[PDB]
């Protein structure tokens, strides 16, 4: 069984430069691995089959090597197009299957910007209906990757918790973030301060967000 | 108008059934291999089962190995798969997709894709959001709804530029939630009313709110 | 006497697969005008190992479904092996124009038999190219279905025959196909074989599998 193994987990570049993506597949598969773009939402396209042959409706400016167990894809020059997710994929004998990758997240260069944290206590509308929710709100960072915790009597809270983060607006490159934590009356009551916590690449040390009521 | 659209996309309850359609239209249906490719929320692709040309012998995924059925009816150019078994998991953006080969039985490429149907799967049956309160920002957030889609607007719309819609989640309760949010100067925090207008078409359930603090 | 329907009953149980692996594992294959061929029979053709081997590229088979196929059984199986250039491999089909297709070699039409090929550049190549592979370029006229030459008569373009020594315009039959590890998609070394299914009006034909099944006992009448 072929069990595709991609690198870097990311790319994070300015467009007009060269990306190049790897996919080394864990055993020969001569030239048979193809290549597949999907932005958020859309429908993916193939890209490369056969591992070097530009597929139809693609412009000159995308080009793949490689055989057995080492593939790479290059762009020579990336423009909105192209800054997308991007998997690759090949076929199997036992039991006889496709695999694809885990796919490969592109993200463009700008200067590196701090968040703005936020924090929304709990309303009394929601007490109405017996449920307690509190949300804190991590805003215009970058890199994706940023940590969140709770604190109510320096209790970290995991597991009770959904954060979410938005797909790279257009605009300014960045990010936005927010976790929901949800939380039984009881357990409203038990407390009076609620923090949220922020640790993140952007930040000399962790910012706190919170509020003293109950 | 050479495209392939999928139909079929829908809700059910685990271990009932939902049978789907892929419809093609520019090319040959008969010469060419289909797959149906499966698309779990937030996740990869995982191919679920192909089709030959002529359908006489089919591959199935290891997850729906005996449970799911592909065919293809050449009569009216339209492709087919049946579920039987469905279970939480299944959930998924069936995106239907063609063969690369001309009249070749590789089947290891796909070349073209239908846009994808929803198909998802709970207990819970349908009900409309719950819109819930809460420089400087705010907005609203929204609350055990379900199924998709919710589209946000401030003011109905007035504003877009610094705006957030945060995708859905799925909740254990069988729900899902979101919530969007704005920012506004500070200065502005008091000068000016904002009202948070969202649409939930399936229920229909239109109700809009102000924030004021 | 007789019982509900489920009872039915198959499979006097036979195994021995047979060589196919010693033809589509070869080795080396011979070139084009020295394309290799052999009788195989009396054996159990198990195809179900030859589709599902994601190993294959350009893999089509005419004028039957093979998985319907594995059920009908044919006899004189007589299968090829030889390699093309990369381009040229969707030319080896039935009634199609090209180059093989007159000088090289000529698959009878209506065939129903399979063209089986692919990429192999992993082995059938050197830093160099592996110059052990030649076709041909020159011949009087078209060839007829499954026949080959090997020959050194050489075409002559003009009107003084050439006496055996290559010259300007003797066109020696036979030029080599220059591969390279790094050459194009388009020019890589297809490794390729063919099948095709001749029952010529002749008893005593050799079967194929029909998988399995499990029995159960201690239910009469139905077989
Ligand atoms: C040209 O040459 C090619 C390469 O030499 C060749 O490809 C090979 O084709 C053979 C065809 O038989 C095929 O063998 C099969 O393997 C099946 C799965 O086992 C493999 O492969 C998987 C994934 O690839 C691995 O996870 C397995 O571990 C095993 O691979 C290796 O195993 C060795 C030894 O344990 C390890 O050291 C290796 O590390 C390991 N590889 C890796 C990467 O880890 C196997 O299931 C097949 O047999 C069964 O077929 C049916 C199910 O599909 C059953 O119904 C059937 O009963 C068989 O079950 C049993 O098989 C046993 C095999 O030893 C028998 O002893 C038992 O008797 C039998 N059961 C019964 C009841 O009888 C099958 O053996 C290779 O996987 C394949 N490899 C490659 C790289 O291509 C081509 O076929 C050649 N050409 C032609 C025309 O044949
Ligand atoms: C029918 O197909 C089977 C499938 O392999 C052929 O193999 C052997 O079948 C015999 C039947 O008597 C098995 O004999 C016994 O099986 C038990 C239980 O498996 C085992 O414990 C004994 O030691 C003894 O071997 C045999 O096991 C089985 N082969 C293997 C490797 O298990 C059989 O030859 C086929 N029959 C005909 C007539 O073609």
């Amino acid at each position: 069984e072929i069990v595709l193994t991609q690198s870097p987990a990311t790319l994070s570049l300015s467009p007009g430069e060269r990306a190049t993506l790897s996919c080394r597949a864990s055993q020969s598969v001569s030239t048979y691995l193809a290549w597949y773009q999907q932005k958020f939402g859309q429908a993916p396209r193939l890209l490369i089959y056969d591992a070097s042959n530009r597929a139809t409706g693609i412009p000159a400016r995308f080009s793949g090597s490689g055989s057995g167990t080492d593939f790479t894809l290059t762009i020579s020059s990336l423009e909105p197009e192209d800054f997308a997710v991007y998997y690759c994929q090949c076929r199997s004998n036992w039991p006889p299957g496709i695999t694809f990758g885990q796919g490969t997240r592109l993200e463009i260069k700008r200067t590196v910007a701090a968040p703005s944290v936020f924090i929304f206590p709990p309303s009394d509308e929601q007490l109405k209906s017996g449920t307690a929710s509190v949300v804190c709100l991590l805003n215009n960072f970058y890199p994706r990757e940023a940590k969140v915790q709770w604190k109510v009597d320096n209790a970290l809270q995991s597991g009770n918790s959904q954060e979410s983060v938005t797909e790279q607006d257009s605009k300014d490159s960045t990010y936005s973030l927010s976790s929901t934590l949800t939380l039984s009356k009881a357990d409203y009551e038990k407390h009076k301060v609620y923090a949220c916590e922020v640790t993140h690449q952007g930040l000399s040390s962790p910012v706190t967000k919170s509020f003293n009521r109950g | 108008q050479v495209q392939l659209v999928e139909s079929g996309g829908g809700v059910v309850q685990p271990g009932r059934s939902l049978r789907l359609s892929c419809a093609a239209s520019g090319f040959t249906f008969s010469s060419y291999g289909m797959h149906w490719v499966r698309q779990a929320p937030g996740k990869g692709l995982e191919w679920v089962a192909v089709i030959w040309y002529d359908g006489t012998n089919t591959y199935y995924a290891d997850s729906v190995k005996g449970r799911f059925t592909i065919s293809r009816d050449n009569s009216k150019n339209t492709l087919y798969l049946q579920m039987n078994s469905l279970r939480a998991e299944d959930t998924a953006v069936y995106y239907c997709a063609r063969d690369l080969a001309y009249r070749d039985y590789v089947w290891r490429y796909f070349d073209l894709w239908g846009r994808g149907t929803l198909v998802t799967v709970s207990g819970a049956s349908t009900k409309g959001p719950s819109v819930f309160p809460l420089t400087a920002a705010l907005g609203c957030l929204v609350k055990d709804y379900f199924p998709e889609p919710v589209t946000v607007s401030w003011n109905s719309g007035a504003l877009t530029s610094g705006v957030h819609t945060f995708p859905a989640v799925l909740q254990s309760s069988g729900l899902y939630s979101l919530s969007s949010v704005v920012t506004v100067p500070s200065s502005s925090l008091g000068t000016q009313t904002y009202i948070c207008n969202v649409n939930h078409k399936p229920s229909n359930t239109k109700v809009d709110k102000r924030v004021e603090p | 006497r007789v019982q509900p329907t489920e009872s039915i009953v198959r499979f006097p149980n036979i195994t021995n697969l047979c060589p196919f692996g010693e033809v589509f594992n070869a080795t080396r294959f011979a070139s084009v005008y020295a394309w290799n061929r052999k009788r195989i029979s009396n054996c159990v053709a198990d195809y179900s190992v030859l589709y599902n081997s994601a190993s294959f590229s350009t893999f089509k088979c005419y004028g039957v479904s093979p998985t319907k196929l594995n059920d009908l059984c044919f006899t004189n199986v007589y299968a090829d092996s030889f390699v093309i250039r990369g381009d040229e491999v969707r030319q080896i089909a039935p009634g199609q124009t090209g180059k093989i297709a007159d000088y090289n070699y000529k698959l009878p039409d209506d065939f129903t038999g399979c063209v089986i090929a692919w990429n192999s550049n992993n082995l059938d190549s050197k830093v160099g190219g592996n110059y052990n592979y030649l076709y041909r370029l020159f011949r009087k006229s078209n060839l007829k279905p499954f026949e080959r030459d090997i020959s050194t008569e050489i075409y002559q373009a003009g009107s003084t025959p050439c006496n055996g020594v290559e010259g300007f315009n003797c066109y020696f039959p036979l030029q080599s196909y220059g591969f390279q590890p790094t050459n194009g998609v388009g020019y890589q070394p297809y490794r390729v074989v063919v099948l095709s299914f001749e029952l010529l009006h002749a008893p005593a034909t050799v079967c194929g599998p029909k998988k399995s099944t499990n029995l159960v006992k201690n239910k009469c009448v139905n077989f």
